[PDB]
RNA sequence: GACGGAAGGGCACCACCAGGAGUGGAGCCUGCGGCUUAAUUUGACUCAACACGGGGAAACUCACCAGGUCCAGACACAAUAAGGAUUGACAGAUUGAGAGCUCUUUCUUGAUUUUGUGGGUGGUGGUGCAUGGCCGUUCUUAGUUGGUGGAGUGAUUUGUCUGCUUAAUUGCGAUAACGAACGAGACCUUAACCUACUAAAUAGUGGUGCUAGCAUUUGCUGGUUAUCCACUUCUUAGAGGGACUAUCGGUUUCAAGCCGAUGGAAGUUUGAGGCAAUAACAGGUCUGUGAUGCCCUUAGACGUUCUGGGCCGCACGCGCGCUACACUGACGGAGCCAGCGAGUCUAACCUUGGCCGAGAGGUCUUGGUAAUCUUGUGAAACUCCGUCGUGCUGGGGAUAGAGCAUUGUAAUUAUUGCUCUUCAACGAGGAAUUCCUAGUAAGCGCAAGUCAUCAGCUUGCGUUGAUUACGUCCCUGCCCUUUGUACACA
């Protein structure tokens, strides 16, 4: 079953789509927010 | 069927229930219909008016 | 961890329920009564059916 | 039964409210009656504190029947922050 | 309405039945010997005929006030719509339900 | 007490007689064994298992199988943990698979959980040989008990019986018995009678009026649920009435009764049911039940959810059925009449009517929450006229082929329906065995239950409507008494 691998303090600048209730992606420059399930493409 | 199971003999139960109606055509004004209808109720019996005639 | 997976039950014996048992099979659906046929005998006098005959 | 703060202080300000609590006991009831939240939440919330706590709860007819205890209720004031002398059917409302 | 009398009767005749189980199993410590449904004009008033009802009605109407709740919310009625009344046991005596139930709680209460 | 190939008296179409209609033969449907299988879930095996579990499974049901999630792990306690217990997720991979089920990315969240330890819940898991309840059966027959008294050392006995009646321990009676209770009867529902009451535009009818056609004189056959009058024959449901073997004759000690005739709607307890004793079974059901003891599992679940599969699998055997082997028939036309049902509101019911269609079935409206509409459910057998002429024939319609529809997320292992073609066995059925005495058997279809769809099933109802008994212990069992017994799980 899942594990849910626990990372230290968080940690970039506001999210695109929703509010600022979130943290842009370190992707293959796929940033992929999940508040909003997913809706962003570019480095934006 | 009576049991509650498959097993003994085929037996039935018929149970019966019974619904009679009644039918009353009364030429009144509005004056009786709000003491009549108000009064003369009975547990087991419903009435029912259609005063739009 | 997706919706918990309820696939149609809209017909047939797994759609209805016994009103009381919670039992699928001898249901009676007659005049709305929806009361298994063991439970529906318990349960006789006291919706109104008595037998007669 | 990992059920946010908000849905279950909703059912809590609900039996506040009434003092009464009635759930057919079809789980995966997309919503209950009187409460806009799932139906599993209301039983399971309601049984979590029948089992140990301050609430009764009747089985009949495959309908779950909630009722509120005086220990139900200070309990579940200290919860919701209420005074005392509360609105649920405890005592007299109406001219009744 | 619109919904066939040939059909309502055993509707609200279903209704008396599930009443009845409910009240057999909630009040049947305080006695309990059947209910009565009265259909009124705005009202439809269940009469329990039970034992002591210094504790069927509970303490003031706190009780019979959280059946009432109970038995609105179970049929959705609009609060006013449904009354509870108790009524006493003519001749307790003659009450099969009062009886068995009475025997049963001195058979659980470790009696020959 | 039980048994007897022992006796006596009576009784039963789950016995026979006299017959009728069958099943057993044939094809198919359906249940059961067997064999197979991933599994072909499971219960019941004489009467009292096998169209039974209301058990007509496409998924669901579902219990069985291959394989998936999820917690719905109440609580109580100890841990990690707000320099995060823990939650969910698009996208590739992963798979029946828009499955974050698990992997890579790394965000979302914020005390709800989650990890051990007790404790609990669920379980169509096991035990009907732990039980509750309910049911079937012994047992459709008439049988069973306690008080007081009598007999007996006691178990027990009499009451509860020789005889004669009865459907009957029903009675007349005789009497260590007297006086009682249960069961039978009574009771209740129902189906028949009511030129009598009480009323009916949710039932009819006879009248007038607006009229249609044939006639011509007045007369015939119709239409008009919003044209009025009247009653209650038909129809409906209320309160009742009538039948008690009534009267007469027989006939038994002329007692209970029974037999015959007459009247009467009715003369079998008027027909048919419901209800139905004591005792009993190690009868069935723990798979109807938040009915339940105990036992087993409790998350790699024996919980319930998802995908698909199976309950339908076929050397063979058995039980209820359906269709038939034709001329007392088939087919085509026309003729053309029931009864008991049931039926939708925030849902998709019964569905007129008009159009499309060879169908099946579609469309656009419509009446009915119903003595108002479906519906006169103008059902089938049946009736008449004609086409087949003793032939596996045009009887029979099984198997197969292709197509068109409907229900359904889904029709393949063909749901069902419909069209055309393919035409098998079957020439009345061996040894056996079933049910039946009058509106009954039998033929005929119809409505209701499950039901989305599926009836060759059941529960009911009418349509048409016999033959043959009106009896007796020969077979198979029953009840009472006598008797024998080495039996008493008899
Ligand atoms: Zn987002």
């Amino acid at each position: 079953k899942h594990k849910k691998v626990k990372l230290a303090v968080l940690s970039r600048r506001e999210c695109s789509n929703p509010t600022c209730g979130a943290g842009v992606f370190l992707a293959n420059h796929k940033d992929r927010l999940y508040c909003g399930k997913c809706h962003s493409v570019y480095k934006v | 069927r009576k049991t509650p199971n498959g097993e003994g003999s085929k037996t039935w139960e018929t149970y019966e229930m019974r619904i009679h109606k009644r039918y009353i055509d009364l030429e009144a004004p509005v004056q009786i219909v709000k003491r009549i209808t108000q009064i003369t109720i009975e547990p087991g019996v419903d009435v029912e008016v259609v005063v739009a005639s | 961890e997706n919706v918990w997976f309820s696939h149609p039950r809209r017909y047939g014996k797994g759609s209805r329920q016994c009103r009381v048992c919670s039992s699928h099979t001898g249901l009676i659906r007659k005049y709305g009564l929806n009361i298994c046929r063991q439970c529906f005998r318990e349960k006789a006098n006291d919706i109104g059916f008595n037998k007669f005959r | 039964m990992l059920m946010p703060k908000e849905d279950r202080n909703k059912i809590h300000q609900y039996l506040f409210q009434e003092g009464v609590v009635v759930a057919k006991k079809d789980f995966n009831q997309a919503k209950h009656e009187e409460i806009d939240t799932k139906n599993l939440y209301v039983i399971k919330a309601l049984q979590s504190l029948t089992s140990k706590g301050y609430v009764k709860t009747q089985f009949s007819w495959q309908y779950y029947y909630y009722t509120l205890t005086e220990e139900g209720v200070e309990y579940l004031r200290e919860y919701l922050n209420l005074p005392e002398h509360i609105v649920p059917a405890t005592y007299i409302q109406e001219r009744n | 309405a619109l919904i066939s009398k040939k059909r309502k009767l055993v509707a609200d005749g279903v209704f008396y039945a599930e009443l009845n189980e409910f009240f057999t199993r909630e009040l049947a410590e305080e006695g309990y010997s059947g209910v009565e449904v009265r259909v009124t004009p705005t009202k439809t008033e269940v009469i329990i005929r039970a034992t002591r009802t210094q504790d069927v009605l509970g303490e003031n109407g706190r009780r019979i006030n959280e059946l009432t709740l109970l038995v609105q919310k179970r049929f959705k009625y609009a609060p006013g719509t449904i009354v509870l009344y108790a009524e006493r046991v003519q001749d307790r005596g003659l009450s099969a339900v009062a009886q068995a139930e009475s025997m049963k709680f001195k058979l659980l209460n470790g009696l020959a």
